[PDB]
């Protein structure tokens, strides 16, 4: 009844969003890699003096 | 009538899956098939924290970097000098059981809750020397899992009961109620844009919400069990679920679908945390079964293991530098783990 | 070392110091967790021995124990159950007169003794409202055979003790109550926890001290173990 | 010959060294029973290397006391350790900790190195073999009356849940004791109940034999007192 | 979860419920049945584990009523033979939360995830 | 917080007099304390400290004898010895306080003082008076003999500002850093044995002497202070 209701009200307001391309989804995700590519220390280790552990 | 309510969701339900289908040109395997893999990548245990009685259940890093605050079911929240393994706070807690933690983002406030259904607000710089409690914020009806501060005024919780609630700390109300979940909710990373945020609810169902309108935007359901786990990419648009069905996915507030999978047969255990490195190729996942690892992001090869812990890791979180990557357990220690050269 | 950084090492080793004080505190606790169900009377229990979790405090011998009755929490327990692994005992107080709930106090009974982190926890049951059992059957109007058709081929086991002014049946129905819960406990748990069964009533207060007798027996149980001499 | 039983020497100080390498790094096993088993591999290594000391004629036997002094001191602190566990369940976390913990490991190796040290002032004396002949008697007493005494529970025990795995691990730990320390004690009272047997002399020319079983029981106690944890059993 | 296969049924009739399962790794759940009755709440009513080869019953239904496993057709299914008038209730078709694990907490429960829509079984 | 110390204004050559200072509404117990004196017409000179928990304790070579400081947590009282006194004490003594623990603010409150009557870092403040007229920027510069900078990157210099008949305050602390409700006006910037301290807007209540302080390694030195007279 009411709970219904709002269930297809929920499912009405989030069923209209215009989504892209998933290929674009994930090159903007391998974009950012690219280009935050070189400050992560994690994945490319820094000199020991710079280093604080 | 019922059973037509029940008719349009089901017509509405394959709509949605059907326009989900449609925008699924290409997979992040097929387009990350050429790009090159990283290493192994280890990590050697810099530091040790020890000082906590029992399990830790969460822990957060200071925007600078430095600092750490850790709750435990001792009752304790210790604020470490990460550099030195220093202990510059030991904060009392009144509740033993709590199960998550954060540090506000200008240094001033820190927060914890658990089954006591409140979040407790500590202020750490007073004029009379000491920490002391701000503010208790009051309704719920479940225990807290996850709190984490927008402003030094702001504050965003995630309850058991179905429901996320978005507080105004120097009044003490609920400014917005986030009513869309059915299970319990696990979970709760805020976007860098501090606008939008996502949560997954015990219901295989995760949810990005609106802070500022209040409306559940999208709805994700790929998973087959509890959300244990969520963690924004550093992007904004891209957000990452551990699950208890010992699986990651990662998932597109864009595309609207699950972009990869991260599951290796040899793993039957869950997981429980998980954060990502700066550039997001590193998603770190602690795991039931003593040890964490360190997924590739694009790629999706299982690149890296830390394992050093005696019992379950439980909280992983790594630094705004990206320079330092810590986790705490069960075993009721606190490593700080990172790369070597 | 700076004198600054010098003096932070010091501030660091006293709160050290005042946790090592706090840690001999802890291990000098033992910790309970009461579960049950709406008509269990746990909380009559409580009252002999938005809130999420309440909290009772009670001595006996000198020995530290804490009780965590949780409170206003909803009906689902698959998550915050698992924040009570390093529990030295859970009680689990039943309602021995509600035969047509009975069966759904051993499911639940049967999920906390079978859950992942709940595979060291021994489990204290406190079978409550006995006095009220006795009238069910002794001016019997509702027969057990019926949810439980089973009731046929069971009879008193030898090793009862009832004490004076017990009808048979009585015990016979008693002990078959009693006798479901041990058949769960004794299947699974390869000896790393036990269950330890009593028989309660509201007037009965000797609940503290056979709690402390079954935490003893539980840490010397698996002390024993650790040594391999059981 | 001389090279396999310094072999077997070798092959016994590996098993402390790989035990002493598994605690203080793996940093959740900083209880007090672990710090008495490392406190017995200790002594392992300072009875051993007594026989290493074979390869002063005083300083030949200068150290044979103060070792294996520290290796029956220590295993009655382990067995009186695990009495106060089992028939002091609840009162003993908050009692025994690793404050007192530290002080009896302390005077443990002290008064051992006491007796060593004043084991020359009356070398050629009754106390000698007095004193030294006291240790298997009392430190065998004290570790009967606690192993078995623990046996009679858990057979209690038993009988509520002379059970089969528990005389296989009382008879080890106590008999190994016995039928290694037992023959040195027995000679020590030997060279003062019967310098003039030729039986007794037969048997004292067996102490090269008599020496090799009390220098290897220094690759027992490891395997029995230290590496039976079910958490050690991985590291 | 699509539960459907009952109906109305003489006393003493026979019914076929089926639990319609659509992709959550059907083989590796342990799995409950459970029907809630007017005026009553939710109760258990049999249980299968994976491997096909575990069961376990109330007592209620516990020498009539058959619980069975199709792991290839991603089915479950329920035995009727004996109705009577203590089983007018609606039905449902449950999973355990978590896989690999041999506890099931939440299956009873007033407001659950993984459980069917329901399907109503009446005795005339 | 309030901080307020009590003592003795006349004495004869030779003897002893004890001081106080009692705490008011801070966690006391937590506080690293120090004194710093001032001759009748001349700057500060410290004296003495006791740091939290009583462990480590320092005094000035002017005094290394004949002074003893302590300290009572549970009473919230500090306290000084002075045993036989010289022409060198004449002066005013101030209870400071401060804490160490990262990104604290040491010697951020001070009393009021008391009077006392009897009847090595090298820093320098040179051009001790200059003109000043409100809306102008001034730079009042302080030196200093070592480089003030050490490796973790801390820099270890503080300033203080004495109005024409107050208690000193903390302006800036570690040459950078400015206190608690200290207006925005007021900066500072150095370079490692050279520093300044920047005014932007002259208001009426920034009159008085400035005071350049060293916290590298005891003993702790002042300079002769920049009065800046309207």
């Amino acid at each position: 009844i009411a709970q219904a209701r709002k269930l297809v009200e929920q499912l009405k307001m989030e069923a209209n969003i215009d989504r892209i391309k998933v290929s674009k989804a994930a090159a903007d995700l391998m974009a950012y890699c690219e280009a935050h590519a070189k400050e992560d220390p994690l994945l490319t280790p820094v000199p020991a003096s710079e280093n604080p552990f | 009538e019922l059973d037509q309510l029940r008719q349009e969701a089901e017509q509405l339900k394959n709509q949605i899956r059907d326009a989900r289908k449609a925008c699924a040109d290409a997979t992040l395997s097929q387009i990350t098939n050429n790009i090159d893999p990283v290493g192994r990548i280890q990590m050697r245990t810099r530091r040790t924290l020890r000082g906590h009685l029992a399990k830790i259940y969460a822990m957060h890093w200071g925007t600078d970097s430095r600092l750490l605050v850790s709750a435990s079911q001792d009752g304790k929240l210790i604020i470490w000098d990460s550099y030195t393994t220093n202990k510059v706070h030991a904060i009392p807690l009144r509740s033993s059981w709590v199960m998550t933690c954060a540090y506000a983002p200008s240094g001033n406030y820190v927060a914890c809750g658990g089954l006591d259904n409140i979040c407790s607000i500590y202020n750490l710089k007073t004029r009379e020397g000491n920490v002391r409690v701000s503010r208790e914020l009051a309704g719920h009806t479940g225990y807290l899992s996850c709190c984490r501060f927008l402003d030094d005024n702001q504050i965003v919780t995630s309850s058991g009961d179905t429901t996320c609630a978005l507080w105004d700390i120097e009044t003490g109300q609920q400014t917005t109620t986030f009513t869309g979940h059915t299970g319990d909710v696990m979970s709760l990373s805020l976007a860098p844009d501090t606008r939008l945020f996502v949560s997954g609810a015990c219901d295989a169902s995760a949810k990005l919400w609106d802070v500022r309108e209040g409306m559940c935007r999208q709805t994700f359901t790929g998973h087959e069990s509890d959300i244990n786990a969520i963690c924004f990419f550093p992007n904004g648009n891209a957000f990452a679920t551990g699950s208890d069905d010992a699986t990651c996915r990662l998932f597109d507030l864009r595309a609207d679908q699950e972009l990869m999978t991260y599951s290796h047969d040899n793993i039957i255990c869950g997981i429980t945390s998980v954060s990502f490195s700066k550039s997001g190729r590193l998603l770190l996942a602690g795991y039931d079964d003593f040890n964490c690892n360190v997924w590739d992001a694009l790629k999706a090869d299982r690149a890296g293991v830390l394992a050093g812990h005696d019992n379950r890791v439980s909280c992983l979180g790594v630094t705004d530098d990206g320079m330092a990557v810590a986790t705490g357990s069960w075993d009721s220690f606190l490593k700080i783990w990172n790369g070597s050269s | 070392l700076s004198a600054e950084d010098k003096a932070a090492v010091e501030r660091s080793k006293m709160i050290e110091k005042q946790l090592q004080k706090d840690k001999q505190v802890y291990r000098a606790t033992h910790r309970l967790l009461l579960l049950g169900a709406d008509n269990s009377g746990k909380s009559t229990i409580v009252k002999q021995m938005t809130s999420g979790i309440f909290e009772t405090k009670f001595q006996v011998d000198k020995v530290n124990f804490h009780m965590f009755d949780v409170g206003a929490q909803r009906d689902e327990r698959r998550k915050w159950i698992q924040c009570f692994n390093d529990v030295t005992a859970i009680i689990f107080v039943v309602d021995s007169s509600d035969y047509n709930r009975l069966q759904e106090a051993l499911n639940d009974f049967k999920s906390i003794w079978n859950n992942r982190w709940l595979r060291t926890i021994s489990v204290i049951l406190f079978l409550n409202k006995q006095d009220l059992l006795a009238e069910k059957v002794l001016a019997g109007k509702s027969k057990i055979e019926d949810y439980f058709p089973e009731f046929a081929r069971y009879t008193t086991p030898e090793d009862a003790t009832p004490e004076p002014g017990e009808d048979p049946r009585v015990t016979r129905a008693k002990y078959f109550i009693r006798d479901e819960f041990l058949r769960i406990s004794t299947a699974s748990g390869d000896g790393r926890h036990y269950c330890y069964p009593h028989f309660t009533c509201s007037v009965d207060t000797e609940n503290a001290r056979r709690i402390f007798n079954d935490c003893r027996d539980i840490i010397q149980r698996m002390h024993l173990r650790q040594y391999e001499l059981l | 010959p001389e090279e396999i039983f310094f072999t077997i020497s070798i092959v016994g100080v590996l098993e402390n060294l790989i035990v002493l390498l598994a605690v203080f790094k793996n940093k959740n096993l900083q209880a007090p029973m672990y710090f008495f088993i490392c406190s017995l591999a200790i002594s392992d290594m300072l009875g051993s290397l007594y026989k290493i000391l074979e390869n002063a004629d005083d300083i030949i036997d200068s150290l044979f006391v103060l070792s294996l002094l520290g290796s029956i001191f220590s295993l009655s602190v382990i067995a009186a350790d695990r009495y106060i566990t089992i028939f002091h369940a609840l009162r003993y976390h908050s009692i025994v900790t690793m404050r007192r913990t530290v002080v009896v490991l302390t005077v443990i190796w002290t008064f051992c190195t006491g007796t060593g040290i004043t084991m020359v002032i009356f070398s050629h004396h009754v106390p000698t073999v007095i004193t030294f002949t006291s240790l298997f008697p009392l430190m065998l007493v004290f570790i009967l009356c606690l192993y078995v005494h623990m046996f009679l529970l858990a057979r209690s025990h038993t009988r509520k849940i002379a059970n089969m795995k528990g005389a296989i691990t009382l008879t080890i730990l106590l008999g190994v004791f016995i039928f290694c320390w037992a023959p040195f004690v027995l000679h020590v009272l030997l060279m003062t109940f019967c310098p003039s047997n030729p039986y007794c002399a037969c048997y004292m020319s067996l102490f090269q034999v008599n020496g090799m079983l009390i220098m290897c029981n220094a690759v027992i106690d490891p395997f029995i007192y230290a590496f039976r944890s079910p958490e050690l059993r991985d590291a | 979860l699509q539960e459907s296969g009952g109906g109305l049924v003489q006393p003493g009739g026979s019914l076929r419920l089926s639990c319609a399962a659509s992709g959550f790794t059907f083989s590796n759940y342990k799995m409950n049945w459970v029907r809630q009755a007017p005026g009553k709440g939710l109760e258990w009513v049999s249980d299968i584990s994976q491997s096909g080869a575990s069961i376990s019953y109330t007592g209620s239904v516990k020498g009539r009523f058959t619980i069975s496993r199709d792991n290839a057709k991603n089915t479950l299914y329920l035995q009727m033979n004996s109705l009577k008038p203590e089983d007018t209730a609606v039905y449902y078709c449950a999973r355990c939360p978590a896989p690999f694990t041999r506890d099931c907490f939440d299956v009873t429960s007033t407001t659950y995830a993984y459980r069917g829509q329901g399907t109503q079984v009446t005795v005339s | 917080v309030q901080l307020v110390e009590s003592g003795g204004g006349l004495v004869q050559p030779g003897g002893s007099r004890k001081l106080s200072c009692s705490a008011s509404g801070f966690a006391f117990s937590s506080f690293g304390m120090h004194w710093v004196r001032q001759a009748p017409e001349k700057g500060l000179e410290w004296v003495a400290y006791i740091s939290s928990g009583s462990g480590t304790i320092y005094y000035a070579d002017t005094v290394k004898g004949r002074f003893t400081i302590s300290r009572d947590d549970p009473k919230n009282t500090l306290f000084l010895q002075m045993t036989s006194l010289r022409s060198e004490d004449t002066a005013m003594y101030y209870c400071v306080r401060s804490i160490y623990y990262y990104g604290s603010s040491p010697f951020d409150f001070w009393g009021q003082g008391t009077t006392l009557t009897v009847s090595d870092i090298v820093m320098t403040q040179a051009t001790s008076s200059v003109p000043v007229t409100p809306g102008e920027s001034v730079s009042i510069s302080c030196r200093s003999s070592k480089s003030l900078l050490h490796s973790n990157g801390n820099t270890y210099l503080y300033w203080f500002l004495q109005r024409p008949g107050q208690s000193p305050q903390l302006l800036i602390y570690r040459m950078s850093n400015l206190a608690s409700g200290v207006p925005d006006r007021f900066s500072g910037s150095g370079s490692g044995t050279a520093f300044t301290l920047t005014i932007s807007r002259l208001e009426a209540e920034d009159v008085g002497v400035y005071y350049c302080m060293q916290h590298l390694e005891y003993p702790l030195t002042f300079g002769a202070g920049t009065k800046l007279e309207l």
